[PDB]
């Protein structure tokens, strides 16, 4: 199981949809989390299984996606919203995180 | 909320004790994770010990460090045996399978 | 003749958290007609050849039956660890007996989601040989009273295995019976 992220860097501006996309080698049923790292803090916990959201995060974010590819979903983008986004497997040990996505506003 | 401490430099082949102090939470009751991440890059994991005692390490640094509970203090302990240089990176200690809290962070330099 | 066909083909099966169990005594086994059938995928056999179970003959025998996963049929076995082998059903390290394990996406194969099975997740220590827990008191994760209140730091110890019928090789329900001979 090697997951991927075959983005690195996407940009866009205030208010815009952005989404972002993570592939898994063999196959992850519904087994897969989104991290989010601000610069300089600890990471926080942001979609568990993919697709129920947490409580505390904004309702603007989604994730979707299943099988082989999944998509996680920005609908309306803040101005403080810089940070690295990470997809990780965590079904059963070990547990293979990405590459990591760093955000950028315009 | 939880504290690491016992961050800093150490000489090449040396051992070390990283201590997460967590309050709030039973240690002796929830699946405790130990991720770590190198300067700059991307996050790697590191351990899992179950609530059973049941432990699980990296397949890459296998063999060399042992993670264990205090619940006499409710504290979680790490001790790293036989480093290397690269061994060196930020390591953190969280809460997995719910309600994940990560916390703050120690530096662990050779 | 022993009551085997019952146990094989029967309409209802438990899941693994209350598994139930059975003891047969007073037949004459026939595992011939179960050693050459196809349907099986895993018919692993431990401490006895499986080659000559017919010439001897027992005392006591018992069977037990799970619905389990795809990944976790490997943890049925002496020796193993676990979610699922730990803390739900664990094997003695002298076992003697037989594990048969076959795939069931006909059967069990809910359209839309079974959400029926459950498996344990929570608990406080491991798990002697042979040993069933039915009880689902809630759990508590902290020096805070529960008074058996869902919330935080207050989880149910129980979590639902999602069947689905397009579901890969690797996540698609397995039943196992396993044998037991005293
Ligand atoms: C279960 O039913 C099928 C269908 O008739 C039959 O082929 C099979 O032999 C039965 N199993 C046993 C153990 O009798």
């Amino acid at each position: 199981i090697q997951m991927t992220q075959s983005q690195s860097s996407l940009s866009a501006s205030v208010g815009d949809r952005v989404t972002i996309t993570c592939q898994a080698s063999q196959d992850i049923n519904n087994f897969l989390n989104w991290y989010q790292q601000k610069p300089g803090k600890a990471p926080k916990l942001l979609i568990y299984d993919a697709s129920h959201l947490e409580t505390g995060v904004p309702s603007r974010f989604s994730g979707s996606g299943s099988g082989t590819n999944f998509t996680f979903t920005i609908s309306s983008l803040q101005p403080e919203d810089i940070a690295t986004y990470y997809c990780q497997h965590c079904d059963n040990p070990p547990y293979t995180f990405g590459q990591g996505t760093k955000l950028e506003i315009r | 909320q939880l504290v690491e401490s016992g961050g800093g430099l150490v000489q090449p082949g040396g051992s070390l004790r990283l201590s997460c102090a967590a309050s709030e939470i039973t240690v002796s009751s929830n699946y405790m994770n130990w991720v770590r991440q190198a300067p700059g890059k991307g996050l790697e994991w590191v351990s899992v010990i179950y609530p059973g005692g049941t432990t699980y390490y990296a397949e890459s640094v296998k063999g060399r460090f042992a993670i264990s509970r205090d619940n006499s203090k409710n504290t979680l302990y790490l001790q790293m045996n036989s480093l290397r240089p690269e061994d060196t990176a930020v390591y953190y200690c969280a809460r997995v399978m719910r309600h994940e809290i990560w916390g703050q962070g120690t530096l662990v330099t050779v | 003749l022993c009551p085997f066909g019952e146990v094989f083909n029967a309409t209802r099966f438990a899941s693994v958290y209350a598994w139930n169990r059975k003891r047969i005594s007073n037949c004459v086994a026939d595992y011939s007609v179960l050693y050459n059938s196809a349907s099986f995928s895993t018919f692993k056999c431990y401490g006895v050849s499986p080659t000559k179970l017919n010439d001897l003959c027992f005392t006591n025998v018992y069977a037990d039956s799970f619905v389990i996963r795809g990944d976790e049929v490997r943890q049925i076995a002496p020796g193993q660890t676990g979610k699922i082998a730990d803390y739900n059903y664990k094997l003695p390290d002298d076992f003697t007996g037989c594990v048969i394990a076959w795939n069931s996406n006909n059967l069990d194969s809910k359209v839309g989601g079974n959400y029926n099975y459950l498996y344990r997740l929570f608990r406080k220590s491991n798990l002697k040989p042979f040993e069933r827990d039915i009880s689902t008191e809630i759990y508590q994760a902290g020096s805070t009273p529960c008074n058996g209140v869902e919330g935080f730091n207050c989880y149910f110890p129980l979590q639902s295995y999602g069947f689905q019928p397009t579901n890969g090789v690797g996540y698609q329900p397995y039943r196992v019976v396993v044998l037991s001979f005293e």
